[PDB]
RNA sequence: GACAGAUUGAUAGCUCUUUCUCGAUUCCGUGGGUGGUGGUGCAUGGCCGUUCUUAGUUGGUGGAGCGAUUUGUCUGGUUAAUUCCGAUAACGAACGAGACUCUGGCAUGCUAACUAGUUACGCGACCCCCGAGCGGUCGGCGUCCCCCAACUUCUUAGAGGGACAAGUGGCGUUCAGCCACCCGAGAUUGAGCAAUAACAGGUCUGUGAUGCCCUUAGAUGUCCGGGGCUGCACGCGCGCUACACUGACUGGCUCAGCGUGUGCCUACCCUACGCCGGCAGGCGCGGGUAACCCGUUGAACCCCAUUCGUGAUGGGGAUCGGGGAUUGCAAUUAUUCCCCAUGAACGAGGAAUUCCCAGUAAGUGCGGGUCAUAAGCUUGCGUUGAUUAAGUCCCUGCCCUUUGUACACACCGCC
């Protein structure tokens, strides 16, 4: 075995990651353990602002290019059955996943 | 390797990356009318669906195409022997996608037609196809010295708001003739508001459905029932 | 095979777009040195939409 | 001034109403819900401001038809 | 350093009301509420301002740069 | 009554007095022809800051756990006419905050911490704030 | 059957060791992933391949400044008898499917 | 494809002898390209600007006109808004507005969170009189933390709720609504999105989008070196800093937010803490795919502590003298910075004219963008935060209606 695992979950939509984020609480639940449920990060706003005119010319008007990146994760402690279960499975949409091994 | 690349500059990257795909391909499978990709990463490997029409020119001899493309992506973005596999699969419903449609008329007058009775052959079917409306405008030089500007429409159509951003179908692809360069800009609306299957919120906002009072029948004398 | 030789390692000589190989208004930030139009091309695609 | 209604609630709510006038009440935050079950408006917003009506056509029903 | 104040101002008219509420009384804690709301100077009443963004084309939220004009 | 309980600027007021009366700190030479920080315009008139600042360098040690002398030069800030430029903000002398520091260390009022930037030590904890009972009971003003 | 020899005959082994050649358009790289024995940037790559489409032995794509160089069934026979390569030769696209 | 010299700028075999190799490349014609930040934005695509965040636009069926056309699409009240109701040869519909999205504010209501905070504990402590206090006890920063406290009071971000002219009193055709007040965020916190239809608006120099045209080796192909784009009797355009004492410089205290950051597509950051130096800076060393490190982001105004005395003075702070650093292979054409040194006009601006109503103008730094070097530029962000309109069409310009019109390149017309 039972080992420190945080698994960090990434993504751009919130809604398509709260669906995963919530099968793995419900997927270590099942099978329980521990957890310490999902954090919740300032979500990152990527925020770009050009000119919208190609060219010089017209009155300046300027575009507000953005992306989010809000960021979930969840504690947990497993062996490696636990952690490729939950892993593999709630994938799909634009959603990376990172698996810390043990507190650093 | 260990560089880990950031939660801010990586998903920009892989942005990117899908940006630089959708053009090659759409730049590449166009008279095969490639309506998208999505991109599929996963453990060892990143699948990468190609969504296209006629997957008998995407395979090519017995499946070369699809290996050009494999080992060219293999060899571009930085994926090892067998961590790549490309994924052709036929759209659903081809009437309903714009760029498909808006290919279908960038090759249809390059062939050699009018714009009229083409544009037509696309606007009637993109509606024939299950269409809440749809537009196409072909601006360009057009039999003259002189630029015209062409736009013949049908249905329903929104034309502001967020809903446009989930449910208008925009699609811009250019023409080069030997004359000059046409623009098509082929905008579908989408019906799935009637049904998706769960339609993206299915509502237009402005639209209301109030289902009917069904049953409420009887006042009567009281009386009772016992079970 | 000799000589075509300066710092083409900063200044503009070195960064140039991308997508068309144009060498002004680079959006130099965050990673994508495309030119500032070449975003509004391929910027739905990336991941920036226009909210507010 | 900011609010006159639109025809989205205008027709809606005295529709409702013309099916409803016996689930309807002259209160608002319990005819508001029922709002949600006779029917699928989308927003809160809109969910919210068509009981605007729902109330103003009773108020008006009481005193007269 | 001004805003810090009201903030603090508030605070400890807040916590003071919340006090002689939850386990004290009600009666002292409506004398107070009153001694207070009548001149709240947003005693009680959390100011619901907040600063206006900056829209291009101008210094500030309204403004605008001078129209250059033949 | 700790450094927060007496009105905090007549603090260093006595403090400065304190190391002064003490007669011993470390007064040096770039002293007289000193800047103060590339900041100001001119030359402080109170000859004697070092004492009044090493005062305040001292108490603020205090008030904060650890502080290198990139945090001393940050906090003694101000606008900068650049001219007919806009102000920008130029950190302080590193040069006479690092040695107030080193001259604080001298006394053995700070020492360096653990995990860099200096700290006060119980010795000049002391020192600092025996004369804010001193400063309070000076007399109630 | 120009250039230099050295360079430009491993390019065309290249080529016919491989399905397909991607490249970049920079002629400033001194190198190109896989093969570059030697130098041998775009230029000795794309002035040969550009030669190559021109009289009909391979075919483009360009797509965000790189080249997409794709190898003609007539080119199998222009660079084989370039490259005297066995007459099964078999180039790349060799292809076990399912 | 050519290691010493004539040269040339160049160690450019680019060329004037010598020749020593790769060795089927080479060279010379012809056609033809290939580019070109060449040409043409009245040859075009896209994208943009705008008429124009102005209320407008359209059709099905009716009804009117032989028919272009017309009503529906409107006297009036209303409304930010052909938005609504109603009068109603129209009835019921569609796009724009509205609804929506993002955003911004009430949520001791929920789900939680060592990549937040933590909170207050429990306070178990170190703990020095840090301070109070004889001592018990307490006020308090710091830490000793950790944690198998506990929790979300603020932080964060998910689900939620709510606010909806909702109540009451006026006013109102007693409809549509408007006004006042109650509870409370009172119906409006601010953008994006934005129709029909336009316009030689702008853009070929954002586009491997490109029509045609030119040009095409002596090349307008690509560059090296330099130069210019910076030049100066004058003219206008957006900025900043001042004109000072509600202020100037001299102590000090002390309050963030949105970001931003390395290790990035080809060679490159963010920076904590040691010494050295005045300072630029320098030289030491440390954390940092970051809510951890920078970083309780320790700011300016601001706030507080002394000078000064209304002197073109200490404001102001130009123009030059001289040093010293840094970036850069190189700064001459003061690169940027520092250190000295000189030390200007301006004492509130002549004719005009833009900006806007609430957390608004103004000041005020600070980020971002631009960046090797670097901003007086913009775009955001708080922070300090006013005066005053809350209405009218008096000027300018916009909408409808009626009307006149010899105008329809539309009055910048026609004559």
């Amino acid at each position: 075995a039972i080992h420190r695992i945080r698994i960090t979950l990434t993504s751009r939509n919130v809604k398509s990651l709260e669906k995963v984020c919530a099968d793995l609480i419900r997927g270590a639940k099942e099978k329980n353990l521990k957890v310490k449920g999902p954090v919740r990060m300032p979500t990152k706003t990527l925020r770009i602002t050009t000119r919208k005119t190609p060219c010089g010319e017209g009155s300046k008007t300027w575009d507000r290019f953005q992306m989010r990146i809000p960021k979930r994760l969840i504690d947990l402690h497993s062996p490696s059955e636990i952690v490729k279960q939950i892993t593999s499975i709630s994938i799909e949409p634009g959603v990376e996943v990172e698996v810390t091994i043990a507190d650093a | 390797m260990a560089v880990q690349i950031s939660k801010k500059r990586k998903f920009v990257a892989d942005g990117i990356f899908k940006a630089e795909l959708n053009e090659f391909l759409t730049r590449e499978l166009a008279e095969d009318g490639y309506s998208g990709v999505e991109v599929r990463v996963t453990p060892t490997r990143t699948e990468i669906i190609i969504l296209a029409t006629r997957t008998q020119n995407v395979l090519g001899e017995k499946g070369r195409r699809i290996r050009e493309l494999t080992a060219v992506v293999q060899k571009r973005f930085g994926f090892p022997e067998g961590s790549v596999e490309l994924y052709a699969e036929k759209v659903a419903t081809r009437g309903l996608c714009a760029i498909a449609q808006a290919e279908s008329l960038r090759y249809k007058l390059l062939g050699g037609l009018a714009v009229r009775r083409a544009c037509y052959g696309v606007l009637r079917f993109i509606m024939e196809s299950g269409a809440k409306g749809c537009e196409v405008v072909v601006s360009g030089k057009l039999r003259g010295q002189r630029a015209k500007s062409m736009k013949f429409v049908d249905g329903l159509m929104i034309h502001s708001g967020d809903p446009v951003n989930y449910y208008v179908d925009t699609a811009v692809r250019h023409v080069l003739l030997r004359q000059g360069v046409l623009g098509i800009k082929v905008k579908i609306m989408l019906p799935w508001d009637p049904t998706g299957k769960i339609g993206p919120k299915k509502p237009l906002p402005d639209h209301v459905s109030i289902v009917e009072p069904k049953d409420e029948i009887l006042p009567t004398t009281p009386i009772s029932e016992q079970k | 095979g000799f000589y075509w030789s300066h710092p083409r390692k900063f200044g503009q000589g070195s960064r140039s777009c991308r997508v068309c190989s144009n060498r002004h208004g680079l959006i130099r930030k965050y990673g994508l040195n495309m030119c500032r139009q070449c975003f509004r091309q391929y910027a739905k695609d990336i991941g920036f939409i226009k909210l507010d | 001034m900011g609010r006159v209604r639109t025809k989205t609630v205008k027709k809606a709510a005295r529709v409702i109403i013309e099916k409803y006038y016996t689930r309807l009440g002259n209160d608002f935050h319990t005819n508001k819900r029922v709002c949600e079950e006779i029917a699928i408006i989308p927003s809160k917003k809109l969910r919210n401001k068509i009981a605007g009506y729902v109330t103003h056509l009773m108020k008006r029903i009481q005193r007269g038809p | 350093h001004v805003a810090q104040i009201y903030a603090i101002r508030q605070s400890i008219s807040k916590a003071l009301v919340a006090y002689y509420q939850k386990y004290v009384d009600e009666a002292s804690k409506k004398e107070i509420k009153d001694i207070l709301i009548q001149y709240d100077r947003t005693l009680l009443v959390a100011d619901p301002r907040r600063c206006e963004s900056k829209k291009f084309g101008g210094p500030g939220a309204r403004a605008r740069y001078q129209k250059s004009y033949r | 009554v700790t450094v927060k309980d007496v009105n905090q600027q007549e603090f260093v007021r006595a403090l400065a007095a304190f190391l002064k009366k003490s007669g011993k700190l470390k007064v040096p030479e770039w002293v007289d022809t000193v800047k103060l920080a590339k900041h100001k315009e001119l030359a402080p008139y109170d000859e004697n800051w070092f004492y009044t600042r090493a005062a305040s360098t001292a108490r603020h040690l205090y008030l904060r756990g650890g502080a290198g002398v990139g945090s001393m030069t940050k906090i003694y800030g101000g606008r900068q006419r650049n001219g007919v430029m806009p102000s920008h903000f130029s950190r302080g002398s590193k040069s006479v905050a690092r040695r107030v520091l080193q001259a604080l260390e001298g006394l053995k009022m700070v020492e360096k911490d653990q995990d860099g930037g200096r700290k006060l030590t119980p010795q000049g904890q002391r020192d600092l704030d025996r004369i804010a009972g001193q400063v309070a009971a000076a007399n109630k003003k | 059957m120009l250039m230099p020899k050295k360079n430009r005959i491993a390019i065309y082994e290249l080529l016919f060791k491989e399905g397909v050649m991607v490249a970049k358009k920079d002629v400033h790289m001194p190198k190109h992933p896989e093969l570059a024995d030697k130098n041998v940037p775009n230029l000795h790559v794309m002035k040969a391949m550009q030669s190559l489409k021109s009289r009909g032995y391979v075919k483009e794509q360009f797509a965000w400044r790189h080249f997409y160089w794709y190898l003609t069934n007539e080119g199998i026979q222009y660079l084989r008898d370039y490259l005297h390569l066995p007459p099964e030769i078999v180039p790349a696209t060799l292809r076990r499917s399912r």
